[PDB]
């Protein structure tokens, strides 16, 4: 089964610059051309970048909206590919991924991808309440609870309950920015029997601020 | 730059019915080694956009043949015969015949029977006032279809400001959706009231869903 995975985003002042790095596995990594293409909540889906093949006297292709900005380089050996960033203006904002340009001209293989935000805000971890019960007579499916992630920034922030080990049941609604501050919600429903004897809790975290966060919803 | 256009944007469908989805370009994908490189990518929500289709019509593989694709001079055709629960989500549709550029998009919507929320309330956590304000939570969940007002009252009188509501998405194994209501009152605020109420009143009932909570 093949993967890839990028890494290294978050928040940067008009101005800066920035390096991301994609790892790919199950495919012999020197055999393909890399990709990396942003999708912004405007331009859509957009390709940045491309590089090739050692044979391919290892050639780069710029989306002529970020030549000389923008730098992609690759590592055989560790089988990786790096996206460069200078210079990011507030369009460089978006989601990257790291793909692969299969034998079919069309890039296969996508990664999970991962956030850049580019503004003169700074980041500002989130902030986590109890959504707990309210103190009533059991009428809807059997206990709800859930983490009431408030005032953080940039975006985006995961939840996941029991480290991910509870994945039936969850609902996690959207950001909601306001103030300048994202804010949504994630409940998550059990068997009123199974709690409190059992232990929740859920995993807020916040790539921007690196803040992993572990809360526990008790009987108040 | 090759300009795509999907139409439409949102596309409702029940299960088991055909669907379509069409991308035409601003230009000719036909390429000199006479290939047409137009494709069709699945962006399921919170994930990883995948491969569905690629060369005009073929299939990638693991990739179901309900899927079919098509195209004749700069129209190009997707297809879902037979609709499942799972094949919600935003369909992609891009050309590399040249500089490679993407197509808007199209968010395929299951359209399933109706379902009554759920309705449950949380009272502000003492962990948050100190933070100068109280958040009082109507959490409706797994109804259908996506519509639905809200109603805050305190101590009676409905109460419109401080009001913020956003939804989930569509389920993908019942496709219902689940969307919070969410009140901020000031510290002080929500201390100068005892009752708090909130009333839900979707499609699947008349008479609304009234649930409270007194301090």
């Amino acid at each position: 089964e093949v993967k890839v995975e990028e890494s290294g985003g978050g928040l940067v002042q008009p101005g800066g610059s920035m390096k991301l790095s994609c790892v790919a596995s199950g495919f012999t990594f020197s055999n393909y051309w890399m990709e990396w293409v942003r999708q912004s909540p405007e331009k859509g889906l957009e390709w940045v970048a491309e590089i090739r093949l050692k044979s391919n006297n290892y050639a780069t292709h710029y989306a002529e909206s970020v030549k000389g900005r923008f730098t992609i380089s690759r590592d055989d050996s560790k089988s990786s590919v790096y996206l460069q960033m200078n210079n990011l203006r507030a369009e460089d904002t978006g989601i990257y991924y790291c793909t692969r340009g299969g034998a079919v001209g069309a890039m296969d293989y996508w990664g999970q991808g991962t956030s850049v935000t580019v503004s003169s805000a700074t980041t500002t971890a989130p902030s986590v309440y109890p959504l707990v019960p309210g103190c009533s007579d059991t009428s809807g499916s059997s206990v709800t609870l859930g983490c009431l992630v408030k005032g953080y920034f940039p975006e985006p922030v995961t939840v996941k309950w029991n480290y991910g080990a509870l994945s039936s049941g969850v609902r996690t609604v959207s950001s909601v920015l306001q103030s300048g501050f994202y804010s949504l919600s994630s409940l998550v429903t059990v068997p009123s029997s199974t709690w409190p004897s059992q232990t929740v809790i859920c995993n807020v975290a916040h790539p921007a601020s690196k803040v992993d966060l572990i809360k526990e919803p008790s009987g108040p | 730059d090759v300009v795509l256009t999907q139409t439409p944007l949102s596309l409702p469908v029940r299960l088991g019915d055909q669907a379509s989805i069409s991308c035409r370009s601003s230009q000719s994908l036909l390429h000199s080694d006479g290939n047409t490189y137009l494709h069709w990518y699945l962006q399921k929500p919170g994930q990883s956009p995948k491969l569905l289709i690629y060369k005009v019509s073929n299939r990638f593989s693991g990739v179901p043949d309900r899927f079919s694709g098509s195209g004749s001079g700069t129209d190009f055709t997707l297809k879902i015969s037979r609709v499942e629960a799972e094949d919600l989500g935003v369909y992609f549709c891009s050309q590399t015949t040249h500089v490679p550029t993407f197509g808007g998009g199209t968010k395929l919507e299951i359209k399933r029977a109706d379902a009554a929320p759920t309705v449950s309330i949380f009272p502000p956590s003492s962990e948050q006032l100190t933070s100068g304000g109280a958040s009082v939570v109507c959490f409706l969940n797994n109804f259908y279809p996506k519509d639905i007002n809200v109603k805050w009252k305190i101590d009676g009188s409905e109460r419109q400001n401080g009001v913020l509501n956003s939804w989930t998405d569509q389920d993908s194994k019942d496709s219902t959706y689940s969307m919070s209501s969410t009140l901020t009152l000031t510290k002080d605020e929500y201390e100068r009231h005892n009752s708090y109420t909130c009333e839900a009143t979707h499609k699947t009932s008349t008479s609304p869903i009234v649930k409270s909570f007194n301090r």
